């Protein structure tokens, strides 16, 4: 399904509606209909719904790269002018909601509605026609959601124990029903360690063999010891699909949703993702991610780590000073020695942030970022090239986060700039590749 | 040719086929679309478009 | 659209029209032939 | 002989058309190529490559020589016949590897004798 | 297969209308000239041999009767 | 007032924009008090167009010339002298902060200098000839304008520069809560905002206009625009700030224009935001907002 | 905003259902956490916690003594009233130490709760189910363009 | 292990335009869902008390200025739009406010008619000077919630009437909390209701649960 | 004041067990307001009765186990945490289930005492090997909500107590979603989708009643305040 401005959709359709209206006798003849639908009067909108009902449309984000770039969608009547696109089909038309533009085209004829709904369909196109890698496939917030739903905490409200003496197990629940009225309660936490009786799930290979090998599960009971939310996701899954129980990292969702297009029909694929964005971003909201001056850490090496080097650099400085180093190999050995600075204090960096900080958490799930950018962030920067394409051995010893100086501000834009200059003729000669390609 | 042609270096194309007598089949996909034909990839090959539809005597007595 | 009847079959692109009619003007000789009868009239 | 079509996991339709879809799938992620873009055209327009590196000619052991500013290398065939010279390579290149190639390497009819990009017209 | 329940334009699923079929573009020919004999009718002459929705529209109708097996078809 | 100030490569006289390499639009170093290096046109127009500096000022004969306070014998004067670029590479410019010693001399043991590389180096209060007169010699107007600039990467204050002179009057007009130092400033140089030019007090505030009886025995009157429609279709309405009996000096602001409130530029509204995700609807760089 | 960071209002919410204070002071705008990190631009955070200071006003810090952070120094900027404006010249500017000191200061809303930590975090509930978000979150007032 | 002693409210007295109203006892885990339950419902549904459309005699429309008066037609209605009004209803009536020579114009000077009242005078209208005359009418409306200013196009107004944003909204400011009652804990929950002045918090709170009690039905 | 048109609460019955509920239009945004509040109303605060605490004959200082019964501990608890039967007592009641020889308990195996009435007969509760007895005491007080196993003082005295998490109200399971209509006489308006799963001593529909009276009473409280402010029927 796709938004649709309900003032494009009238306009888009005038000559369908036109029709409509006249049949339902809402007006005379096909003149008053012209007029009826142009001053918008008010009969015309259940109208609109009538005949946009089931039509499908074409939806294009330029440029177009690849033929994901054109995809076909329900209309739905939406009120305001914008047009609302569902977020998993942000990855094939590369859209960001920093004020791109789509472009609607309205398929006619019984062939292009068909070709629409067959071929073009978002549904039916979910894996990329290069890779086959999924490309609807959650991104960003809603890895994420389901990163935290699945993750595990030692330690947190309700962790089964399990008893012993004088108490019973008390890590054990009837039902997942259950846990959910203890989750409510402040008795159970969604990534605490619980096991529970599941009769409504699959439970995985081996432990299936060992438990029934009759046999299945169909309506039956057994238990498995898994986080609340690894229940819960795994109830997105088709109930067909065996119990997962790791927390889930990208490529971890990707496994398992390139394995659902191998073992299952298209809908079925479409309608589990679908799930898993409508559940990851309950988490993803819930997943308590902020950002703050305070959650962007720094490393207390990094003073000592600097001025380690600082020596070694004005040592080596202090041999080309001398006289005798070779003044290529001097700067050149400052690259090295910077170089290597660098990572120690990415290694630095990496060792302080507790693993639950929401900076790192959104790199370590996959949904976006690396730890090169937040090694900039805080930290240092590092080392940045002149324009001429060489690298300048005056390092950037500041970070973002304590800020820069005036010079280190101004060499780095000496290189930042040169590599946007890059991106503008990198789509102009790849554009020109393509082109020759297709021909 | 006018394949060719549309792709790049029109004029030495044009020349050149002009000279050649040069006859286009119009097989091609990009030809077709110049035109106004039907691509010949997809549904429009001839096994797919030339599909006779009807109801089943099964279906037709159902009604 | 109007009449609710099916969508009838396209024509020719005006602009692929134009395109012989430049290229005639230069001196190019451009037929369009069928499987024949030889030369097609575009009017 | 196509095979799989990436999309829909199976066989591919006979409607297909592969090339636009190569074409595609090869030129969308040009994009993120920043030995880039250069190379790729280089590649599919078979322009001789920038820097040509010699690819060995016929199956034997090499014998190497240094030369001031450059390099030689002969090929003595399993034949063996006539022994096959290349004659100025600048030491700039460096070599291939196998570690690096040196005296007393065997090599077959395709190697690469030295780092760089091979004229596939001669190959 | 549970696949639970398509909306609109996914209903009948994709996969099963392709077994009915060669291929996606056989699929969209067989459809696509089925729904221009319907709408021939409202006004060839035949169908709709399911029952009709309220509004449906004819392509939506004929990619029903598709899946129901009522109606075969020959490829050129 | 960066359409003025702007200067660019391109036109008669001048090098075509598809020949031009990019050797021209990278930053040399001696756009350095002259040309703000960070702030240019994001499409194929990077680098060849700029925006001239805040302190830089251009010669009789052409050449951008920017202002320095030269330093004798680790003491930097109040002697303020514009060198050009030339007369630049020739001297060793100090870093504008570099620690202050009372009645003003070289504090910390050795200075921040640039050189005719110009190539940076770290040399004692010996050597220096000039100082920086500022910070921001190198940044413009709106570059100047971004609070907590040196946190952004350059990329993002592109960005931000540009989208400033982007933005829109609003009919209220609010200005910026934690702002920097050039919204005083850049919004009376503009024009935009009605100033007076002699001390004295005034006799009417309409809607209409606002007149002032200077001390000088002189009447001046200004007449306010009112609702006029800029060339891409903003309001450039005007409001007074002043009172019948107010006093007012010479160079005050009498009245606010289309995006400025009391004096300094407003371009938006402070707003109450909170940075967590909401339910999928702020996704992929998309906004939600109050209804209020 | 002023450091690079677009985007399109996606939704505009009632008032009623919105991240709110614990005064029950909705919020206007939701900005996601993803895309800070990533672009370099964390400015923007900093102005967010600065507006936060800024509306609210602060205090010393003293006595006994001025604290050592303040040292270097904030000169007369040890009080100011709530909504008083602020300005950091780019390159000299307020310094990560000061922040942190101003972060805490000061009430009320009215009442003499605090709604903002020393973090710049806030409890925020959601006025859709009513019940607080699960973790703190960060609140503040950043200056956003049309 | 019924507990039941049957749910107590009891008002209380914060400043005369605000009162905590609380809540004892209840089951646990009820009064978050139960006081946003009143929030939600009191920043909207309270009826108004607000006003819909104004007429100046000299101008025809917003966008222009009066002789005299300190402020534009616009930031003029800005300023009423602060107006907070009380009205019995129920139709339409208008307000009127006429003022000459200098001084400061304040809602004190519009004269309600018999039925409507201002509850604050205090506010700052336009300031006019010895040419300034500002001769208005106001007309008051009822309902809830926000209606975007009605265009007289959509309407049977003429090319005199200004429509204006209406805010119909008594309350002001609403938030809530709650403490549990250890084991055996109940849960007691205060909500902080303020209202405009056009309200007390009693009456809104008796609002919104009257407008809640109806809205539950099986 | 207040008129509008117009709500309307229909049901879905999934199973006898099961029935979905939605109510149409509501007026923006009214879904996300009372929703929520619904699924506590019913969740937490209906009247039922529940196992509070037992104790097993044989099952003292033992961590886990049973000889002659292939159910551990835990698994019999569990399989008693699904006993449904509503109590009249109001006072807990210690019902008695004793059973030997080789054979499968039931729910219908224990010996209701007068007042106490089990509504799920056929649960099973453990297998009995070869040649065994089981015993168990279970202590059955009435409650809402979901109440977690309680020690306080703690367990203390009594020497293989066991106490268990009783789920008190009928319903084990809700949920609720928020969707929009309308065709644009009502553009936007919001519908309430509520899916209660519940057990067999009340139907859905008697749940939702029964949430419906807690809750308009409940909201009395405010209304007796003035009553002058009112809206639609
Ligand atoms: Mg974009």
């Amino acid at each position: 399904q796709c938004g649709l401005p309900k003032l494009m959709a009238l306009e888009l359709f005038k000559p369908f509606v036109m029709k409509r209206l006249v049949d339902l006798n809402h007006a005379q003849n096909i003149k008053s209909a012209k007029r009826m639908v142009e001053r918008q009067r008010p009969q015309v909108w259940d109208v609109l719904e009538e005949v946009i009902a089931e039509h499908p449309v074409l939806l294009n984000r330029a440029p177009t790269l690849h033929r994901l770039g054109i995809q076909a969608f329900e209309p739905q009547l939406v009120e305001g002018k914008a047009i609302q696109l569902h977020p998993l089909v942000c990855e094939a038309f590369n859209a960001d909601f920093d004020g791109d533009q789509m472009a609607v085209h309205l398929p006619l004829s019984a062939e292009a509605q068909a070709e629409a709904r067959i071929l073009m369909l978002s549904s039916n196109n979910i894996l990329s026609p290069a890779s086959g890698k999924p490309l609807a496939m959650p991104r960003l917030d809603m890895v994420t959601g389901l990163y935290y739903l699945t993750t595990l905490v030692e330690g947190a409200t309700g962790e089964y124990q399990a008893a012993t003496k004088d108490a019973p197990e008390q890590g054990v629940y009837s039902s997942p029903a259950e846990a959910i009225m203890a989750m409510d309660r402040g008795a159970l936490s969604v990534r605490a360690k619980i096991k529970v009786r599941l009769t409504e799930l699959r439970p995985p290979t081996d432990l299936e063999a060992q438990l029934f090998e009759n046999g299945w599960k169909p309506g039956d009971a057994w238990t498995a010891e898994t986080t609340l939310g690894r229940v819960m996701f795994n109830e997105l899954l088709p109930k067909s699909y065996p119990f997962v129980n790791e927390q889930m990292h990208k490529k971890v969702q990707a496994r398992i949703i390139n394995d659902l297009a191998e073992r299952f029909p298209m809908i079925v694929v479409a309608q589990t993702v679908d799930k898993l964005k409508d559940a990851g971003f309950y988490w993803a909201t819930r997943s308590g991610v902020t950002v703050s001056m305070a959650d962007v850490l720094v490393p207390p090496q990094k003073q000592e780590i600097l001025e380690r080097h600082e020596a070694e650099a004005d040592a080596i400085e202090r041999k080309y000073q001398r006289g005798a180093l070779n003044h290529t190999e001097r700067n050149e050995s400052l690259v090295k020695i910077w170089q290597d600075a660098t990572e120690e204090v990415g290694k630095a960096l990496e060792e302080f942030y507790p693993a639950d900080n929401p900076i790192i958490t959104i790199v370590k799930s996959g949904a976006t970022g690396n730890l090169t950018q937040t090694r900039t962030l805080a930290g240092m920067k590092g080392l940045v090239t002149n324009p001429k394409g060489e690298f300048i051995p005056r390092p950037i010893k500041s970070s973002f986060r304590e800020g820069l100086t005036v010079l280190e501000y101004f060499i780095n834009t000496h290189g930042a700039r040169k590599g946007l200059a890059d991106t503008a003729l990198r789509t102009a000669d790849s554009g020109y590749l393509t082109r020759r390609l297709v021909d | 040719w006018l394949s060719a042609a549309s792709f790049q270096e029109t004029t030495r194309v044009l020349t050149d086929a002009a000279i050649n007598c040069r006859s286009d089949k119009l097989n091609g996909l990009k030809e077709n679309v110049i035109i106004g034909k039907l691509i010949p990839a997809g549904t429009g090959i001839s096994r797919y478009r030339n599909i006779q539809v009807q109801p089943t005597e099964e279906a037709r007595a159902a009604a | 659209i109007v009449k609710g009847e099916n969508i009838p079959e396209p024509g020719i692109p005006e602009s692929f029209k134009v395109l012989l009619k430049e290229l005639q003007s230069l001196c190019l000789n451009v037929e369009v032939l069928s499987s024949d009868g030889a030369a097609i009239e575009m009017r | 002989c196509y095979g799989r079509s990436m999309a829909t996991g199976k066989l591919v339709d006979i409607g297909e058309a592969v090339g636009i879809v190569a074409a595609q799938s090869i030129g969308e992620p040009g994009t993120q190529l920043t030995g880039g873009l250069p190379r790729v055209q280089e590649l599919f327009e078979a322009r001789v490559p920038r820097n040509k590196a010699p690819i060995a000619d016929v199956a034997g052991r090499v014998r190497l020589e240094e030369s001031d500013k450059f390099f030689k290398i002969t090929i003595v065939p399993d034949d063996g016949g006539e022994e096959v010279v290349y004659d100025k390579l600048s030491k700039r290149q460096r070599l291939r590897v196998i570690g690096v190639l040196s005296d007393g390497d065997h090599v077959e009819v395709g190697d690469q004798l030295m780092e760089g990009a091979a004229d596939p017209h001669e190959v | 297969s549970a696949y639970d329940t398509p909306l609109g334009i996914t209903n009948p699923p994709i996969d099963e209308l392709l077994s009915r079929a060669s291929s996606k573009y056989a699929l969209v020919i067989y459809a696509a000239k089925r729904a221009r004999q319907i709408n021939d009718y409202y006004n060839e002459y035949v169908g709709p041999l399911v029952e009709p929705g309220l509004q449906e529209k004819p392509l939506s109708i004929a990619l029903r009767e598709i899946h129901g097996d009522l109606l075969e078809h020959t490829e050129g | 007032l960066t359409h003025k100030r702007r200067l660019s490569a391109l036109g008669p006289g001048g090098l075509s924009r598809e020949r031009a390499g990019l050797e021209v639009r990278d930053v040399h170093p001696s756009h350095y008090g002259r040309m703000c290096p960070i702030e240019t046109p994001e499409g194929p127009n990077i680098g060849l167009i700029g925006s001239l500096s805040v302190y830089a000022r251009v010669n009789p004969f052409g050449f951008i010339e920017t202002p320095y306070r030269k330093v004798e014998n680790g003491v930097v004067t109040d002697q303020i002298d514009y060198l050009t670029a030339d007369e630049e590479d020739r001297h060793v410019v100090a870093q504008a902060n570099s620690p202050t010693d009372e009645n003003g001399r070289f504090t910390e043991d050795r200075v921040m200098v640039r050189k005719k590389g110009g190539e940076v180096e770290f040399v004692s209060a010996d050597q220096v000839d000039y100082m920086d007169v500022s910070p921001r010699q190198m940044v413009s107007v709106a570059t100047a304008m971004i609070p907590f600039l040196e946190h952004d990467d350059a990329n993002r204050a592109l960005m931000g520069a540009n989208m400033q002179r982007q933005a829109v009057p609003l009919v209220r007009s609010e200005a910026p809560l934690v702002g920097t130092g050039m919204e005083l400033r850049a919004a009376i140089d503009a024009g935009d905002v009605v100033v007076a030019d002699k001390t004295g007090v005034i006799e009417e505030v309409s809607a209409d206009y606002i007149t002032v009886m200077a001390d000088d025995g002189t009447r001046q009157s200004y007449r306010l625009r009112k609702f006029a429609r800029s060339n891409h279709g903003t309001c450039a309405n005007q409001r007074p700030i002043v009172d019948a009996g107010q006093r007012v000096e010479a160079g005050q602001v009498i009245a606010d224009g289309p995006c400025t409130q009391n004096g300094e530029m407003a371009l938006g509204k402070n707003l109450l935001v909170a940075i967590m995700p909401w339910e999928g609807h702020n996704y992929e760089d998309a906004i939600i907002l109050s209804n209020r | 905003g002023r450091h690079g960071n677009k985007g399109v209002i996606g939704k505009i919410l009632p008032v009623e259902d919105m991240p709110f204070l614990p005064d029950g002071t909705p919020v206007d705008i939701i900005l996601n956490t993803h895309g800070v990190p990533r672009r370099m631009n964390i400015g923007q955070i900093l102005e967010t916690h600065l507006g936060w200071v800024a509306k609210a006003g602060w205090n010393i810090d003293v006595a006994a003594g001025v604290p050592d952070w303040a040292s270097k120094l904030p000169e007369e900027l040890y009080s100011a009233p709530a909504d008083s404006t602020v300005a950091t010249p780019v390159f000299d500017g307020a310094q990560e130490g000061e922040l942190a000191g101003l972060l805490g200061s000061t009430l009320p809303n009215r009442d003499g709760e605090v709604m903002v930590d020393a973090d710049g975090k806030s409890t925020l509930f959601d006025g859709r189910s009513g019940e607080p978000f699960p973790y703190p979150v960060t609140v503040g007032y950043m200056y956003i363009l049309k | 292990m019924l507990i039941s002693q049957r749910p107590t409210l009891s008002e209380e007295t914060v400043a005369e335009n605000r009162s905590r109203f609380v809540i004892e006892p209840l089951e646990p885990g009820f009064g978050y869902t139960l006081g946003n339950s009143l929030r939600r419902t009191l920043l909207s549904s309270i009826p108004g008390a607000a006003v819909t459309s104004i007429r100046i005699d000299g101008v025809l429309h917003e966008f222009t200025t009066v002789p005299g008066v300190k402020e534009d037609v616009t930031d003029i209605i800005l300023n009423l739009k602060g107006l907070v009004v009380s009205s019995d209803d129920d139709e339409p009536v208008t307000m009127y406010l006429r003022k000459q020579g200098p001084g400061v114009v304040t809602a004190g000077d519009i004269v309600p008619p018999a039925g409507v009242t201002v509850h604050n005078p205090d506010m700052h209208i336009a300031t006019l000077n010895d040419k300034g005359k500002l001769e208005v009418e106001l007309v008051v409306e009822r309902g809830r919630g926000y209606v975007p200013a009605v265009q007289n196009k959509a309407s049977g107004a003429e090319i005199g009437r200004i429509p204006v944003d209406s805010i119909y909204s008594p309350v002001l400011k609403v938030t809530y909390k709650v403490e549990a009652t250890q084991r055996t804990d109940f849960d007691k929950l205060i909500i902080d209701v303020e209202t405009k002045n056009s309200i007390s918090p009693r009456d809104a709170l008796a609002s919104a649960g009257g407008t809640l009690v109806e809205l539950f039905g099986l």
